[PDB]
């Protein structure tokens, strides 16, 4: 039950801020509901599969395009260059966005809200929602943290291992030869007075 | 020089020799370093005075000597891991190497 | 690095295998 909420601005009431919460269950292509509030009144939508498909055979364009621009204007994934504009008549609410384009418009979608009798708990809901995705990636933040520094400490010990062990490599390759040269020059000390004793 | 080598009636050199015989102005003696090939007689010579590799069993042998004849003897396969380690564990316990760091 | 001890290792056993052949050849002599 993926939700996403945003702020967007009606172009009949630009001195405030909407929000626009948008929950869907697997992908927006099967539908969405959408609630729209300003902190003292919410209006609440759904929009279905078969709405969506009508829509966008009406705008004659593949579906697939037409949902990526649906997810681009209302979960706001807009580009660095999109403006994307929102009208809501509250007499008839009817909330319906447009893609802006120079000088031209494009009615990309519309939909007819209907008011909920109780504002007050669905703000208390994104409210709780809100604060409940703040905590999980605050506790999510904070073990990523404890992980890194966890991995930074062991990477700096086995760094130091490695920075001892590649000189002990080199001063046994040393140390190999002197060994052998002494013993060998035992055994053939042995071997001169060996020599010398058959000689006599 | 493959030829002189396969016919062995002749001894093959490097030019090595020649340049330390000017450098101290004297003969010095053959060694196996610059002995290229020995004919069955300097062979003979050799064996007794010198180990089959380019170690000898009289004069002492230096770091600089050592890693020559280290360097004569190619490597070979008929070692196996655990009896090398026990081979090399053995050694260092019959010489008193136990000592070692590492 | 535990290569490189294998085979300097081997090279050395062999060495000291050859000093001991020499070192029993000659000592075989003395009875004689």
């Amino acid at each position: 039950m993926e939700r996403k909420i945003s702020r967007i601005h009606l172009v009949s009431e630009p001195s405030i801020t909407h929000f626009l919460q948008v929950s869907w269950e697997k992908t927006l292509e099967s539908g969405f509901v959408i609630t729209l509030t300003d902190g003292h009144s919410a209006w609440t939508g759904t929009v279905s599969e078969s709405e969506i498909s009508q829509e966008a055979d009406d705008m004659a364009m593949e579906k697939g395009k037409y949902v990526g621009e649906l997810r681009k204007a209302l979960l706001s994934g807009a580009g660095p260059a999109d403006v994307y504009t929102f009208n809501f008549s509250k007499e008839s609410c009817y909330f319906f966005f447009e893609k802006n384009l120079k000088d031209v418009s494009f009615r990309l979608g519309s939909f007819n809200l209907e008011k909920v009798e109780n504002p007050a708990e669905v703000i208390r809901e994104l409210i709780c929602y809100c604060l409940d995705t703040i905590a999980e990636n605050q506790a999510k933040n904070e073990h990523l943290q404890k992980e890194n520094e966890r991995l930074l400490r062991d990477w700096n010990d086995v760094q130091g291992r490695f920075e001892k062990c590649v000189s002990a490599k080199e001063a046994l390759e040393t140390d190999l030869y002197k060994r052998f040269i002494l013993v060998l020059n035992e055994k053939k000390t042995k071997i001169r007075s060996l020599h010398n004793k058959l000689l006599n | 020089v493959k030829n002189i080598i396969l016919s062995n009636k002749h001894d093959v050199v490097k030019p090595a020799w020649l340049l330390e015989c000017f450098k101290t102005k004297s003969f010095v003696p053959w060694q196996p370093r610059f002995m290229i090939h020995m004919c069955p007689s300097t062979k003979e010579h050799f064996a007794r005075e010198y180990d089959c590799y380019g170690d000898s069993y009289f004069i002492d042998t230096d770091l600089n000597q050592l890693k020559e004849v280290f360097s004569g003897i190619k490597n070979s396969n008929e070692q196996t891991p655990e009896e090398m380690a026990s081979l090399i564990a053995d050694l260092e316990y019959r010489y008193s190497w136990d000592c070692s760091p590492l």
